[PDB]
């Protein structure tokens, strides 16, 4: 691909 | 008659070859794309001016090597643009002067994409070209053989449309939550552009990207990209309309989206292609 995109995240309790 | 370069070797009289580590900063142009100007990294002096003319060109056979050499484009040699890799040698650059002076070489890459472009890694080499040098005094025919070098990690653009970063990592809020991500495109010309996302998907929808992190992952969560609110699912063209030489932006907003089941506490990641087109 042209571009990456990294999107993080969380999921807290 | 010798020269120098920018980042600290030189070749004396009687020529020879050098190692060029240039940090490389490409450009799109309307039809072409500039790779690397070497007018700031390679100077010439003549070193007895007032009873010798040096005359200085561009030989044949200089061309891409290593990751570029497939590739062909033009050549700009002291304002006028040859076929690259180089069939013929150039017209001659007159040195008349002990003071060093820019070689005046820029090398292009003839588009093959719409934005997409290759990835160089630091101490890739990119071209080999070959100075040649004689004057009007003996038979003195000396080559300067320049292989030029990436210092630099970087995307040489095989498009007619360029992007402002080539990866972009964006952080969410914690779950629930969004973020905008910061990308835009433009072009070197006006163009019809389009793009479309690649990844893995969860749903039925081909549009909840996996979660794909290595360490503590969450479960029951996946990523979605809006554009306003509107899901942009997997290998689905966007139109952009008409791009030209402003940046646009693709006005993305990345989510997070549940994909089935008990949602638990852990990491959340996803990588997501953008890939543009021509309309």
């Amino acid at each position: 691909a042209d571009v990456t995109i990294t999107v993080n995240g969380k999921v807290v309790a | 008659f010798a020269c120098k370069t920018a980042n600290g070797t030189a070749i004396p009289i009687g020529g020879g070859s050098a190692n060029v580590y240039v940090n490389l900063a490409p450009a799109v142009n309307v039809g072409q794309n500039l790779v690397v100007d070497l007018s700031t990294q390679i100077f010439c002096h003549n070193d007895y001016p007032e009873t010798i003319t040096d005359y200085v060109t561009l030989q044949r056979g200089s061309a891409y090597g290593g990751v570029l050499s497939s590739f062909s484009g033009t050549v700009k040699y002291n304002g006028s643009s040859y076929p690259f890799p180089t069939t013929s040698e150039t017209p001659r650059v007159v040195y008349n002067s002990r003071t060093d002076k820019p070689w005046p070489v820029a090398l292009y890459l003839t588009p093959v994409s719409s934005a997409g472009g290759v990835a160089i890694k630091a101490g890739s080499l990119i071209a080999v070209l070959i100075l040649r040098q004689t004057n009007n005094y003996n038979s003195d025919d000396f080559q300067f053989v320049w292989n030029i070098y990436a210092n630099n990690d970087v995307v040489v653009p095989t498009g007619g449309c360029d992007v402002s970063a080539r990866d972009v990592t964006v952080t969410l809020p914690d779950y629930p939550g969004s973020v905008p991500i910061p990308l835009t495109v433009y072009c070197a010309k006006s163009q019809n552009l389009g793009y479309y996302l690649s990844g893995t998907t969860a749903d039925a929808g081909n549009s909840i990207f996996t979660n794909t992190a290595s360490f503590s992952p969450a479960q029951g969560v996946g990523v979605q990209l809006t554009r306003n609110g509107t899901i942009i699912p997997a290998n689905n063209t966007v139109s952009l309309g008409a791009v030209g030489t402003s940046a646009v932006s693709l006005g993305l907003t990345a989510n997070y989206a549940r994909t089935g089941g008990q949602v638990t506490a852990g990491n959340v990641q996803s990588i997501i292609g953008v890939t543009f087109v021509y309309q």
